[PDB]
RNA sequence: AAAAUUUUAGGAAUAGUUAAUAAUAAUUUAUAAUUUUGAUUAGAUUGUUUUGUUAAUGCUAUUAGAUGGGUGUGGAAAAAUAAAAAAAAUAAUUAAUAUAUAUCAAUAAUAAAUUAAAGGAUGCCAGCCGUUGCGGUAAUUUCUUAAAUA
């Protein structure tokens, strides 16, 4: 029952903290990329002839 | 699907690839070779009071054909397939591996 | 250069399929490159996007690039209705400075969506102008000694609200009430000016709700109405009201001829069609102004096309046909029959498709187009177009298989619904912004009118002087 | 599809049964035609019909705003009706925008998935042959443009497979055949919550054998075995889907072994001694029901000798009714879903809790809930029009996970109900 | 002086303009971010191999505890330290 | 920030006010703001020189 | 409120009073649930008022 | 940048900028008070 | 907008004065009264002290409702509020417009607010009830507690008007939750005052002499309350000298009991024959015992002497 | 402006060409110029003591950039996109913001980026012999740190 309680608590905090962590994890990524790639314009240029 | 997969394509390295299956000998190969093409003259379902009654009328039948037809008909009655699925199953044909 | 991770295989070069900017512009109503070869009498739907519609693009919508002589079309703009705050001068601070308020067109929708997780909850009116409608309705709702018949006669209706002075208004109301007498509960619609109860002094005349309905893409100058007499304040803003005379609830009731084979299961099992209320056993038109209807509820407007516009379009299309067609096309079975796609055949196919669209949109009969108007929309009706109005009450779901056998009425699964003689009450179903009549271009003006010369400026000069001046930009 | 011009609106002017699009009519005009019920197919260009498709769907959504569940359902009905009137000739290769072998230029979503050179060289022919496997040229004179688009996307899956990025790592890809519903971004979120739950709760619970039912795409089965379970069985009513799931299980390496897919209805075969496939009572039975608009809405009783509920309630009742015969005594069944039923139709009672309290056959061991993160289409039928869920509805949508045990193992699970912060039912406390 | 201007980093008086002391950062999460006092042009040069004119120093925007507290403790020598080289 | 926390004990943990010397940080004090004087109905500040030193 | 992407005028109900508006820092301003641009605009307008520059600028939306 | 206070001369033009850039004589005077504090 | 005040009791005149003062001619002000001379006096006083917006004076609900957009009622009793809102022939909610807003600040029963809100919704208007708590001087200075219950968007529309005479305004929910909030607040105040009486009596029984320190001890410990922080300095003397009559206060036992008189009607059922309300009922017993002793209008600190009687009814009932 | 450092299993020719010139803008003069000391073209192809490895002057790896027909404008083409280098009034300067939160909208994870430490496989067989579609059979066996390596 103690193991079940620990698993329950872990899952509950996961469900609660899923939203804030994604915002934090996403932000760390946008702070480490020098230039983001405009795949839309790359594909438009590929189409152009 | 096998015919499309055999038709020419390009390798991951840009090489040309053509399997033998997309060739006239193996391309225009009819489905079956065994005599599994049978006739069922009558095949109907009637609702009695508390019972469904499926009548098959044919001159000869394949092994467990009646019972497998009943299985797929029960699936249809529960609403589990469609016209596309029936056509795919019918085109699949004989499966020699138990 | 951009970083790229090395790979021992071949790299794929996707060209992509984006949504065509031309299509987005066309639906938004902001395409200034399209030229329609054939002019038509059929409503044009456009969906306002982030307030990208303006006087400039709406002028072209009225007068298409093909070269037109008149706004001979109905123009439905889903959303696009704006609300303008009042303006006032700040004297405090460093000096006098105006504050104009602003237009909250895209920022404030007409109805918010009510999705709830736990008889459903829905909005049937526009919340911003619900309160301004409250005052107009309360002006009539009074049950005082002075009968509301005279109120509607004088204050409400103007000189001419429907099909043929002070005596004229009274005889019009008398005809309407006599017609409505035979029914225990009936209703009819009219165009009426704002009541004095809805104008408060400030000398600035403001509205009761503090908000004036407006469309920021209106071209031309608003209609001016006289009380010589002064101008009636907010006279261009008018109301189309429905007068009676003496949270929707859902409920579920207890073949495919276009196919060749027989389908194991129908492709489209169910239909859905809007439910409109019964019309008692009259239309209305404005021959002096161009009308912008702003519904406050969900309406169904049946627009009868004027014979003048119909003949204009027919004759102009046939003139184009004879000018450009060479008569070499011969006579195929149907226009889209395989053969050398001559310019004449292409043009004939264009006209055939246009006629097919017109006849499909129009009901089975002169020509009447049924238009579903919603709160938040704005419908532009030119001068001379007739129309009747009803209120839509909801939607149905019709078993296609059953309706193939007996009828849509019996084939119903679920229906969603929303709920002489004397005038018992009054509602307002739409605000009519009436504008002074737009110009009708003479033959020479139409011939020399070029849409390019109006892609930046000249709109207000066009609409003030009346049509484009011949010799506009040459000699 | 094959048309019958006699039942068409204007056969004398359009004897072919439809109105060809020369590529000039405004999309509002084409929309008016389709609303009046005419069939429209491109003349010589796929671009015209693609533009008409996109514009017509946008215009219909503008006409019928999603202000509540009832108008959402009505919008889906009307939008299916109209979208089933936008045809493309069965021999699409005749359209001049389909392929250009000299400029390696084309139109259509095929170049959102394949490079232009490969498409214009080799894959146009392979797609021509792929289509006939499902839509014979003999049988179909015309094709729906939604069918064309879904054929292209399923061809992309057949060629280069799909990828369930948040559920499975970058290195595992599946090839769901045409007509088997793939899994969208929103549809994964319930599976992400279930995967986290199982990752946390495989230890405390002696959870060894898992049975996933109606594992159409196989994503639930793959996620279960990934988070760790020695034995995984999946039961799907689609033989093609089980074939492909087994092939992809072979493909994904040795980490997915002892995953077995069988064709059958909701539950596996009942044999209990003749071949004895049973005696394999499972520690966990996983159900991830499909939630389409019609399935969620049109639900009620039917039948007089075998009365049965229809739609989402019917499926849930069948699952709850037939489970337990396959479940271990100390086993627990998990249902991962969304609150989209209680959003689409809040008037009628919530089915899971209705069963749990009114029926008194199962016991809520756990319930977890998590707001929906991404946006996209939900429970999409393969060959139907796309409908992405609007923002206001998405704000209310949630992912739910219900974990239930039998009332017979109430004594076994008694000590799990006794932890502080639990919600024991009235039966356990007695 | 471009037909389409760099909308997000406009400047004054064209390139490369006058030299300027800026406090340049690093493409790193704030948790490790540190600055460097550099002399550079008004229009940052990302073309030549010479990005800047002179490197004046470095600044650590994260306070550090006084490791030197025991050494001749003076008034409020235990307050956190902000390190900088100039 | 005790070193008994395995996330604070790691070499690359930023829960420190130093580097290369030790891990974590023993009990320390920091002063937050309480901008709620104005929540009170009557707030006043009295200016008086120190007297206790 | 002058900018179309800084709708400061939409959060009149996000503060209780003049002093509540003027005392809330950036962190509490974000916590109350305000976009980045509106948050920065409110903070900068408050600081300008503090420095002696009232919010007197021309609305550029039109 | 240059501040455009709400109370300087407005350009009643719908083909360009809605506020001119001139200023009331008070704004001229107060601007000096800011200029001088900057000059020190 | 046009905002009109109708209550004009003793606590309503400050609302009208504050609206007139802080309007600054930005919103129009209306005043209604049962007698015209009183409202003329009020308008004269407001203008003499400074009036920014023209003020109109009304004798009849018909003009009051058909002129103004917002109606604010600050009345004395539930019967007067019901008279103003529903049962009158020219009833405000009956003749309400499709969009006008009506707010009530008098403490009425949850069911009263129920009928008011239901009829307003029927007529299409929005009614939200905002019972007020505080002193008339608190209204003069502009401090009040308004706990409004009704539509959220209408409440947002009404924020600026409320702040002209209120400091702390909260939204308790939909369908007249403001009355429930006021009612529960009064019940909790009574219960805490009773508990403070118990604690101080027990301290005196135990024989701890320095109550100055014990007050800070309790305030810094758990179970502290403003009712203790208030009644302690008086209770200390009142228990050591039980002979002295408790002084009169503006907040009285009779006022607390009148405001608690809505609780019984707002609760579901009393036929269970048991009390699911131990502490609250015990406090009510002592309050009623104090009222029946001729000490109704005296201070809330008088519960000490009649707590012992607060057991007689518990034992007998 | 100049000096100097490149690759290819089947190794040869190159050219709007070299110098001189009272020649801007070459009607001229010459026994001109590149190349087996490996040129030209074609193929590969930004460079790149920063990478990795080792006892190793060996092997191995790499993204700073640049851009003769789109306005001749401009000091300079580098000009159709812009994690922001604050841009002519102190906008703001004790904040982790360098926000997505510029929140809706056709559109797909095909694709672009990033390494925390607040049970499967797998069949076979004449029943005196017609396409009756019975059985043997719940068929039995193979499946339950290495490869690449410095």
């Amino acid at each position: 029952a103690d193991a079940v309680r620990r698993a329950k608590i872990r899952t509950v905090q996961h469900t609660k903290n899923a939203l804030p962590f994604a915002a934090k994890k996403r932000a760390a990524q946008r702070a480490l990329q020098v230039r983001r790639r405009n795949v839309r314009l790359e594909m438009s240029g590929n189409r152009r002839r | 699907l096998d015919r499309a997969a055999a038709l020419p394509t390009f390798n991951e390295y840009g090489q040309r690839v053509v399997q033998p299956g997309a060739h006239g000998k193996e391309y225009y190969r009819v489905a079956t070779n065994l005599p599994t093409v049978r006739t069922v003259d009558r095949l109907d379902v009637v609702r009695q009071d508390d019972e469904v009654l499926i009548w098959f009328v044919g001159r000869s039948f394949l092994r467990h054909q009646i019972r497998n037809m009943v299985s797929v008909l029960k699936a249809a009655g529960h609403g589990l397939w469609n016209d596309l699925e029936l056509q795919q199953a019918l085109q699949s044909g004989f499966e020699p591996s138990r | 250069r951009m970083p790229r991770k090395p790979t021992p295989y071949v790299r794929k070069f996707l060209e992509g399929c984006p949504l065509p900017e031309t299509l987005v512009d066309d639906i938004a109503g902001a395409n200034l490159k399209s030229m329609a070869p054939f002019f038509t009498t059929a409503p044009r739907y456009i969906v306002a996007a982030e307030s990208r519609l303006s006087k400039l693009f709406f002028h072209h919508a009225l007068y298409p690039a093909g070269g037109a002589r008149r706004p001979c079309r109905v123009l439905i703009v889903r959303g696009g209705r704006s609300v303008r705050e009042p303006s006032f001068t700040i004297n405090t601070g460093g000096g006098r400075g105006e504050v104009g308020g602003g237009s909250r067109g895209y920022r404030d929708p007409a109805r918010r969506a009510y999705f709830y997780a736990r008889l459903v909850k829905r909005a049937s009116v526009d919340g911003l102008l619900s309160p301004l409608c409250g005052v107009i309705e309360a002006h009539f709702a009074v049950g005082g000694t002075c009968n509301d018949a005279v109120a509607t006669e004088g204050d409400g209706t103007e000189s001419l609200a429907k099909g043929g002075s002070n005596v004229r208004a009274a005889k019009r109301v008398a005809r309407l009430l006599h017609d409505a007498a035979h029914h225990l509960s009936s209703f009819f619609y009219v165009h009426t000016q704002l009541p004095d109860s809805a104008l408060f002094v400030s000398a600035v005349f403001r509205l009761a709700g503090g908000l004036e309905p407006t469309v920021h893409f209106a071209v031309g100058a608003p209609l001016s109405v006289l009380q010589s007499t002064t101008v009636l304040p907010f006279g261009h803003i008018q109301c189309l009201l429905r007068v009676r005379t003496r949270t929707p609830w859902c409920n579920t009731a207890g073949v495919e001829p276009w196919k060749l084979g027989v389908s194991l299961d129908p492709k489209v099992p169910f239909f859905m069609r809007t439910l409109t209320e019964k019309r008692p056993s009259q239309l209305l038109v404005r021959n002096d102004c161009e009308t912008y209807l702003l519904p406050q509820r969900e309406l169904l407007l049946s627009f009868h096309v004027p014979e003048e516009a119909e003949a204009m379009c027919k004759e102009q299309n046939e003139e184009r046909m004879r000018r450009q067609a060479a008569l070499g096309y011969g006579s195929p079975s149907h226009v889209f029959a395989e053969g050398p796609r001559t310019f004449a055949r292409v043009l004939h196919g264009m006209k055939a498709n246009l006629a097919a669209v017109e006849e499909a949109s129009s009901t089975f009969r002169s020509r009447v187009y049924e238009v579903r108007a919603l709160p938040g929309d704005v419908v532009f009706v030119p001068r001379g177009w007739k129309y009747s109005v009803e209120r839509i009450v909801g939607t149905a779901i019709i078993d296609a298989v059953a309706a193939s056998t007996a009828s849509p009425r019996e084939a119903l699964r679920a229906v969603f619904r929303t709920a002489n003689a004397e005038i018992v009450g009054v509602e307002v179903d739409a605000f009519v912004l009436c504008y002074k009549p737009y110009p009708v271009l003479s033959n020479a003006q139409a011939s020399t009118y070029v849409a390019a010369n109006y892609v930046h400026s000249g709109i207000d000069d066009f609409y003030a002087k009346g049509g484009n001046d011949v010799y506009h930009k040459y000699t | 599809i094959t048309l019958r011009p006699d039942a068409t609106v204007d056969p004398e002017r359009y004897p072919l049964g439809y109105v060809p699009l020369d590529g000039s009519e405004s999309v509002d005009s084409v929309w008016s035609l389709v609303k009046s019920g005419a069939f429209v197919a491109p003349l010589s260009k796929i671009e015209t019909i693609h533009r008409a498709h996109v514009g017509i769907r946008y215009l219909t959504q503008s006409e019928y705003p999603a202000l509540s569940s009832i108008d959402v359902v009505g919008l889906q009905t009307r939008l299916k009706e109209l979208c089933s009137r936008l045809l493309i000739r069965r021999d699409f290769w005749v359209l001049d925008d389909y392929n250009d072998p000299e400029l390696n230029s084309s139109f259509g979503i095929q170049n959102m998935y394949f490079d232009n050179f490969k498409w214009s060289q080799v894959l146009w022919r392979r797609f021509q042959q792929y289509v006939e496997e499902y839509f014979p040229v003999a049988e179909h004179t015309h094709l729906t443009y939604d069918e064309y688009l879904q054929l292209l996307r399923s061809f992309s899956h057949f060629e280069q497979g799909a990828k369930l990025l948040p559920l499975l790592p970058k290195r595992y890809r599946i090839h769901p055949p045409f007509g088997v519903p793939a899994l969208s971004r929103i549809d994964m979120e319930p599976l992400l919550l279930y995967s986290q739950w199982l990752k946390n709760f495989r230890g405390p619970l002696k959870l060894d054998a898992a049975l996933v039912i109606r594992s159409g795409c196989g994503a639930a089965v793959f996620a279960t075995k990934l988070n760790g379970v020695p034995i995984v069985r999946g039961v799907d009513p689609n033989p093609r889907a089980v074939m492909s799931c087994r092939k992809d299980a072979q493909r994904m390496g040795r980490r997915f072994d002892s995953i077995s897919f069988r064709v059958g209805e909701m539950f596996p075969d009942k044999d209990d001694g003749n071949g004895v496939p049973n005696s394999r009572k499972y520690d966990i039975i996983v159900f991830y029901p499909d939630q389409g608009c019609y399935n969620l809405f049109f639900t009620n009783a039917i039948g007089e000798y075998a009365p049965v509920l229809t739609g989402f309630a019917g499926t849930l009742e069948h699952f709850f009714e037939e489970a337990g015969d396959y479940l271990s005594d100390s086993g627990v069944i998990v249902l991962c879903c969304t609150n989209v039923y209680s959003i689409l139709k809040p008037t009628e009672p919530h089915p899971i809790e209705y069963e749990i309290k009114v029926n008194r056959r199962w016991v809520l061991l756990d319930y977890y809930d998590m707001p929906v993160r991404g946006k996209g289409t939900l429970s999409h039928t393969p060959t139907d029009h796309h409908y992405r869920i609007p923002m206001e509805m998405r704000k209310c949508m949630r992912s739910e996970l219900w974990v239930l045990h039998k009332m017979t193992s109430i004594a076994h699970f008694a000590h799990i109900h006794n932890i502080p912060g639990a919600q024991p039912p009235s039966c356990v406390v007695s | 002086a471009r037909a389409v201007i760099k909308r997000r980093s406009p400047q004054l008086w064209g390139a490369p303009g006058a030299p300027i002391i800026r406090m340049r950062g690093h493409h790193v999460v704030w948790k490790f971010q540190s600055y460097d006092l550099v002399v550079e042009h008004t229009h940052k040069r990302r073309n030549s191999d010479i990005r800047l004119l002179h490197y004046l120093g470095k600044h650590c925007p994260h306070p550090q505890k006084s490791l030197w507290s025991p050494d001749t403790p003076v008034a409020q020598d235990r307050h956190l330290f902000m390190l900088t080289t100039v | 920030w005790s070193p008994r926390d395995p996330s604070i004990f790691h070499e690359t943990s930023t829960r420190k006010f130093q580097d290369h010397l030790y891990e974590g940080e023993p009990l320390f004090m920091q002063l937050r703001q309480c901008p709620w004087r104005t929540q009170a109905k009557v707030s006043e500040r009295w200016e008086m020189d120190e007297v206790a030193i | 409120d002058i900018h179309r992407l800084r709708p400061t005028s939409d959060f009149k109900a996000s503060f209780k009073d003049w002093n509540d508006l003027f005392t809330c820092d950036k962190r509490q301003l974000r916590v109350r649930g305000i976009p980045r641009m509106t948050r920065d605009a409110i903070r900068t307008a408050v600081q300008a008022f503090q420095n002696g520059n009232p919010p007197e600028r021309f609305d550029t939306k039109e | 940048r240059q501040i455009r206070p709400y109370y300087n001369l407005p350009s009643k033009s719908e083909h360009g900028r809605k506020m001119t850039g001139f200023l009331t004589p008070y704004r001229h005077w107060m601007w000096k008070q800011n200029e001088l504090w900057r000059n020190v | 907008l046009n905002v009109g005040v109708v209550g004009m009791g003793n606590m309503g005149v400050p609302i009208a004065r504050n609206l007139g003062f802080k309007a600054r001619s930005a919103m129009y002000l209306q005043i209604h009264s049962r007698a015209l001379s009183k409202a003329k006096r009020v308008c004269d006083d407001l203008s003499v002290d400074g009036a920014t917006c023209a003020m109109r004076i009304h004798d009849r609900y018909s003009t009051m409702t058909k002129w103004c957009d917002v109606i604010v009622l600050a009345l004395a009793d539930v019967k007067a509020s019901r008279h103003a809102l529903l049962e009158d022939n020219e009833s405000l909610i009956m003749n309400a417009r499709k969009g006008q807003i009506i707010v009530d600040h008098t403490t009425v029963d949850a069911e009263t607010s129920r009928e008011c809100a239901h009829e307003a919704a029927r007529r299409g208007a929005y009614f939200l009830d905002a019972p007020m708590s505080g002193s008339p001087r608190a209204c003069f200075n502009g401090q009040l507690l308004l706990m409004v219950g009704g539509d959220a968007e209408t409440f947002q529309k009404m924020l600026p008007i409320f702040h002209m005479y209120a400091d702390n305004v909260f939204h308790m929910g939909e369908s007249g939750s403001g009355t429930a909030a006021k009612m529960i607040s009064q019940a909790l105040v009574a219960s805490h005052n009773a508990a403070a009486a118990e604690a101080l009596s027990m301290a005196h029984a135990l024989g701890i002499e320095d109550q100055s320190k014990l007050v800070q001890v309790l305030d810094a410990s758990w179970g502290s309350s403003t009712m203790l922080r208030r009644n302690a300095p008086l209770l200390q003397d009142l228990i050591r000298n039980p002979d002295k009559t408790p002084p009169t206060s503006a907040v009285s036992v009779d006022r607390l009991l009148s405001d608690l008189a809505h609780l019984d009607a707002s609760l579901p059922k009393r036929g269970g024959e048991d009390e699911p309300f131990p502490v609250f009922d015990a406090a009510l017993r002592s309050l009623a015992a104090a009222s029946d002793a001729g000490m109704g209008d005296r201070d809330l600190a008088s519960v000490v002497h009649y707590i012992e009687a607060g057991e007689a009814e518990l034992r007998n009932r």
